[PDB]
């Protein structure tokens, strides 16, 4: 089930932005990065624990 | 974007300034900017104030340019001799500005520069230009038409999927 | 002189008309210079008229 929120484009590939608010995109989004790759990582573990039992 | 045509009206000075970069069936300018100039080459520039007001329900996205001369022999072909400036007011904006000239890198064969500034002019606000040159002046104001989403993107686009 | 920072400030008066500066503060150009030690800028009025607030 996907989600509804649409997220758009703050940062530019082609003209780069400038560089202290290059930095806060950068590093807001390096750590929000580690909080969905840590609850994937936890979630597929989680319910090889579950799926494996209730079998 | 919608264009709405403001009707400035331009009393004594030229018009048709045109440049060899922006080549449409010949020596053309933006389609949407006029670049104001004085009568001859070296003659003077009157002080002009041309004002628009946003009868729309809607922010109307109000652009101008600031020309910033290759030379100072170039600055006062144009627009005369002097010190010259350009304000601009509206209810909630507020700044000036004024040319710099001087030699720079060529880009597309030129040295001069013009330097495009913009504000979102409020229902029932009014713009106001004061100039006495280096000003290139609006045309046709903008209006936004709705919601989309932009990409950036170097693939091709499928209109099956 | 007190222990803690102190909030200054200041306004530039930007005229209407360049007979209405010339009224009230005389012929010529004018500057305003701000200085600290951890600030330094300047400013210069500009007069001409827009909408009426
Ligand atoms: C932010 O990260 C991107 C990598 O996706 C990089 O191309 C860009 O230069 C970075 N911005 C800054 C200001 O370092």
């Amino acid at each position: 089930e996907k989600t509804n929120q649409q997220f758009e484009l703050i940062d530019n590939e082609f003209t780069e932005v400038e560089k202290q608010i290059g930095n806060v995109i950068n590093w807001t989004r390096d750590s929000i990065t580690e909080v969905w790759s840590y609850n994937a990582e936890l979630l597929v573990a989680m319910e090889n624990q579950h799926t494996i039992d209730l079998a | 974007i919608d264009k709405e045509a403001m009707g400035f009206t331009y009393s004594g000075i030229r018009t048709n300034g045109a440049t060899s970069s922006c080549r449409r069936s010949g020596s053309s300018f933006y389609a949407e900017m006029k670049w104001l100039l004085s009568n001859t080459d070296n003659a003077a520039f009157p002080q002009m104030t041309k004002s628009y007001k946003n009868t729309r329900k809607n922010p109307a996205l109000i652009v101008w340019g600031i020309h910033h001369s290759g030379s100072t022999a170039e600055q006062t072909k144009l627009y005369g001799s002097g010190n010259k400036l350009v304000t601009v007011g509206s209810s909630n904006y507020q700044q000036s500005f004024v040319p710099s000239p001087g030699a720079r890198t060529q880009v597309n064969g030129q040295s001069g520069r013009i330097d495009f500034h913009w504000l979102m002019l409020n229902p029932n606000d009014t713009v106001t230009f004061s100039f006495n040159g280096a000003f290139i002046a609006p045309d046709r104001a903008s209006f936004l038409r709705g919601k989309s989403m932009g990409i950036q993107s170097g693939v091709q686009v499928d209109a099956d999927c």
